[PDB]
């Protein structure tokens, strides 16, 4: 797991 | 959906975001972006809410709001880029939402970096690096960091 749920980045808003 | 899935999802999600510390979980961003992108019938309300959400809240929420503004902003930008003034009427909506963030993005970034440590700074640097890498943004529209000093000089 990671500090985010689900994982998200500025790579894609969707 | 039901009458319990109104703007209540957006507000209650942003509230639950404020209620917590550390971690920028994408699920809350998904709920916010979801209700925004679901129909686009609210602009200045959604935007005033996320900007002021950053305004009233601690450092974790400056970064969190940058990621929320990032998802809704990029999604709005693509959605209105897919549209044209020759196929639309009555100005407003997500176009004006971006236009409104355009008057606060300067203080949102500059404070979000100045409030940050090396790690959060570098994350903000990476966010704007991906904006520049995507080619979806251009020069003289990202000076918001009050020029490169903030996260771009080091």
């Amino acid at each position: 797991y990671s500090p985010t749920s689900p994982s998200y980045s500025p790579t894609s808003p969707s | 959906m039901q009458q319990d899935d109104d703007f209540q999802n957006f507000v209650a999600t942003l509230e639950s975001f404020k209620d917590l510390k550390s971690g920028i979980s994408g699920s809350r961003i998904k709920k916010l972006t979801t209700y925004a992108l679901d129909h686009i019938d609210i602009e200045s309300k959604i935007i005033s809410l996320i900007i002021d959400y950053s305004r009233l809240c601690p450092d974790s929420h400056k970064l969190g709001s940058l990621y929320i503004i990032d998802s809704i902003g990029r999604a709005y930008l693509d959605e209105t880029r897919s549209n044209s003034n020759s196929s639309s009427n009555k100005p407003g909506t997500c176009a004006h939402a971006i236009n409104t963030l355009g008057e606060v993005i300067q203080e949102l970034l500059s404070d979000a970096i100045a409030k940050s440590n090396q790690d959060h700074k570098e994350k903000i640097r990476m966010l704007l690096d991906i904006w520049d890498r995507s080619g979806l943004f251009q020069k003289s529209y990202l000076n918001a960091i009050r020029s490169k000093c903030f996260a771009m000089d080091l």
